[PDB]
RNA sequence: GGAACUUGAGUGCAGAAGAGGAGAGUGGAAUUCCACGUGUAGCGGUGAAAUGCGUAGAGAUGUGGAGGAACACCAGUGGCGAAGGCGACUCUCUGGUCUGUAACUGACGCUGAGGAGCGAAAGCGUGGGGAGCGAACAGGAUUAGAUACCCUGGUAGUCCACGCCGUAAACGAUGAGUGCUAAGUGUUAGGGGGUUUCCGCCCCUUAGUGCUGCAGCUAACGCAUUAAGCACUCCGCCUGGGGAGU
């Protein structure tokens, strides 16, 4: 086991009722992944120098976990399901 | 890789004549102590203290010098080699640089100086020349 | 001899920054140009130098800056 | 894997099979077996309009229902079984139901393996959920051309479609060899390309295997009499010297287009020959 | 890796002394644990030629303390290949 | 041969960084092509030109889409690796190196014919890919001739996957290991200390690596604690040129 440091984008148009379903699907999968938590914060609405697909800003967040070491090789295809995600980067916790 | 400390502490007083300290410090060994004291014998060196310390180790060496310059020794080497063995009966035995040279024989009665070795007519294996 | 201006300013303040959660400090690492500026100016050594390299690659894989701009 | 011969006799030399490794049971399940008459190509007139067909070895025809109706409802790999009417390998597939279904086999699935027809069915290979839900670029199989019909593209082994993206109509797909068509948004298809991609590097290395396929010989039309071919007659091995070569048919084959210029899905080709 | 746990396991079970960290004991011990380790390696990717050649400066070492732990104390050397199973 | 020792060597503990290897995913810029918008006679290329592209509306510009290859700037006689060689990022597995009190093993070391593995680029076999670059080749120029240097194109190749081939100025044209031998001035990562909480200055000690130079070596050029210096151990190799690496 070791500590993860994971950010990921979701979509600045989103409704706050889908917001919260895909946040609560994320979490129900870092649970389902074995993930404990250990912090996170919310960097939420920042303008982008330049866009992804299209979009001219995004919704970032991140979450701290102390985990797998085989849980990220499985969140990684589930962070791409999701047209609502933009993107997602898993670095290894090693300040 | 430390394949003979005999030759080594030649090169050892071959390079202290090059580099003219005052002296220098080898790994001990009765083997090297012995014929060290033969040098003492010979003069060609001032003075050999060995220093104890666990295990092995150390003696220091004192370089002799000449009162005009010059070094005491013009030459010296190591005419026995692994991977070459050497033996010489007790008359076969060559007098190096003539009078002034002498050889250092290691013999069944321990090392020898040629003249000395002549004397017992004791052969042995030619551990080194010194001149 | 010797000394450069303007060196470290990092190491009196640090350290084990970032590794690449902040956002202001890598905003006064990127140029007008929008490229990290050279050690000469930096005064970095080059092992933090280059640590603050794949730092600030991580940065531009956060997007948090820009990875092209005018001069 | 392919098992190379040695050459202990001339039809040896060059003949090679397939490892045959994703077979598991010897024998089919006699629920889903059904008969299969050798029409030898012959019309129901009974004169042959297709040249050099049947001979063949005989063979027992698998239901297999393309179109997976049911969703909704989770399945299992149980067996996976040789498949004499195509390249393509047969895997069978136990239902929840306890409904059993022969399924074509996309490579690397295991047995045991959960499949769900359903809408909200996982990514995950031997699925199959209709192309809205499908994100661009993954690979799919058993493509219908329209629900219900089953899926007519990409059923021969080996074969593979991606998508370049898709609006409401329709959602956009590269057929193979680089051919691309809007095919209907609501149809349902099936992602992961088809297994048994080794196929194409078996070697037959014998006249006699092919009698069991079964290929019936093909004379060359420079050979045949002049009133049965156009490049007939001549004293031995006449040359093409009539202009344009050709069918036995009086239409060209090398390099004429055989397309009707009107045609309803002219409009669906957005693209066209590749090559 | 292996995991610290196992190696203070495997440490432990083939010491001669409370505290015999070193010894051809525990040196061929951990360094056959470090050879499984990188065989199932090598098995996973067979392009790993470094990993190859690294595998055999490590069968090198093993040949070598294996060696002279023939040319000391035949008994503990067999006892030892029987324990392990190994060489030949 | 018996009995011992830790300094050679190995292992451990506590740390140190590295384009090390392989696998998977991902990134943005640009070249090119396609689609449309904009707008019109040039565009492109050379020493000069012409071939070539363009009123079937190019080049240019705006937007969108597609595909392949390479990783700018960071980048540094920097680093890693045995060599060859490795330069975007992330993750997965994993080799090697260095430092430090110091625990343990107590010579367990070095070299190494045969043998085995790795081994640039080019090439060959099979299946894919092919944006650009580009042998062969086509055309236009240059010239007495131009089977070239130049330009406009362009196949194989260059790319990937599974193998073969095992050649290079594969060079540092300097084999590997070890001991010793003035020094100096940088850097690459560590360790200790002498004031200072720190910052930071100073001194010392390891290993990597750059240059200048004392002794010493030399046909000369030069080398020179990274010897080609003084010694040791072992392997490879040389005996006039051409004929002939035939």
């Amino acid at each position: 086991m070791r500590k993860y440091e994971v950010m990921y984008i979701i979509r600045p148009n989103i409704d706050e009722e889908s917001k919260k379903a895909v946040i609560e699907r994320f979490n129900n999968v870092l649970t389902s992944n074995g993930a404990e938590i250990t912090g996170t914060k919310d960097w939420g609405k920042r303008r982008l120098a330049y866009e992804i697909n299209d979009f001219r800003d995004g919704f970032y967040q991140i979450v701290n976990v102390q985990s797998d070491a085989a849980a990220v090789q499985e969140f990684d295809r589930l962070a791409k399901i999701s047209d609502d995600i933009i993107r997602h980067i898993v670095v290894k916790e090693e300040e | 890789v430390m394949t003979d400390p005999i030759a080594d502490m030649l090169t050892r007083i071959r390079n202290a004549n090059m580099v003219r300290h005052e002296k220098l410090e080898i790994p001990a060994s009765k083997l090297k102590r012995e014929i060290a004291e033969i040098l003492k014998r010979e003069g060609f060196i001032r003075d050999v203290e060995f220093v104890e310390d666990s295990k092995q180790g150390i003696i220091r060496v004192f370089l002799k010098y000449g009162q005009n310059n010059e070094r005491v020794i013009t030459g010296l080497k190591r005419i026995s080699k692994p991977g070459l063995r050497v033996y010489a009966k007790s008359n076969e035995v060559p007098r190096v640089l003539n009078g002034l040279g002498i050889a250092i024989i290691s013999t069944s009665q321990g090392v020898l100086t040629d003249k000395e070795a002549r004397a017992k007519q004791a052969g042995g294996e030619v551990l080194a020349y010194v001149w | 001899r010797a000394k450069r201006r303007k060196v470290c300013y990092f190491t009196s303040n640090g350290i084990t920054h970032i590794d690449y959660k902040d956002v202001d400090l890598l905003k006064k690492f990127v140029s007008e140009r929008g490229k990290i500026l050279p050690r000469r100016v930096t005064g970095t050594n080059a092992k933090y130098q280059r640590k603050l390299t794949a730092a600030i690659k991580r940065a531009r894989q956060m997007a948090l800056l820009p990875y092209v701009s005018g001069e | 894997a392919i098992k190379k011969y040695k050459p202990t006799s001339n039809g040896r030399r060059g003949m090679t099979t397939s490892d045959f490794a994703e077979i598991t049971t010897d024998k089919p399940e006699k629920s889903l077996l059904a008969p299969l008459h050798k029409k030898g190509g012959r019309n129901n007139q009974g004169k042959l309009t297709v040249r050099h067909q049947g001979g063949g070895h005989k063979r027992q025809y698998r239901v297999i229902d393309f179109k997976r109706d049911k969703d909704g409802i989770p399945g299992r790999v149980a067996t996976v079984e040789y498949d004499p009417n195509r390249s393509a390998n047969i895997a069978l597939i136990n239902y929840a139901d306890g409904e059993k279904r022969y399924i074509l086999a996309p490579k690397g699935i295991q047995v045991g393996t959960e499949i769900m027809s359903g809408p909200e069915a996982d990514i995950k290979v031997g699925n199959a959920l209709p192309l809205i839900n499908i994100p661009v670029g993954t690979v799919v199989h058993n493509i219908e051309l329209k629900p219900g019909k089953g899926g007519q593209l990409v059923r021969s082994a080996g074969t593979s479609a991606q998508v370049l993206g898709k609006e409401g109509k329709y959602v956009l797909v590269r057929l193979n060899s680089g051919e691309v068509r809007m095919i209907l948004s609501a149809c349902r298809a099936s992602i992961g390309q088809v297994g048994n991609e080794q196929h194409e590097l078996i070697n037959i290395g014998k006249a006699g295997r092919s009698r069991w396929k079964g290929i019936r010989p093909t004379v060359r039309g420079s050979v045949m009499n002049p009133n049965d071919h156009p490049h007939g007659g001549g004293e031995g091995r006449a040359p093409i010297g009539r202009k344009s070569p050709m069918s036995p048919w009086g239409k060209p084959t090398l390099g004429f287009k055989t397309r009707k210029k009107k045609n309803k899905s002219d409009k669906f080709i957005v693209r066209r020959r590749k090559n | 890796a292996i995991t610290q746990e196992r190696k203070n396991q495997l440490i432990n079970e083939f010491k001669t002394h409370e505290s015999d960290t070193g010894s051809p004991e525990v040196q061929i011990a951990i360094l056959t644990d470090s050879i499984n380790n990188l065989n199932e390696h090598l098995r996973t990717h067979k392009k790993d030629h470094h990993s190859r050649r690294g595998l055999l400066k490590m069968v090198g070492k093993r040949r070598n303390l294996l060696t002279y732990l023939r040319n000391k104390d035949v008994t503990r050397y067999r006892e030892l290949i029987n324990k392990l199973g190994l060489r030949r």
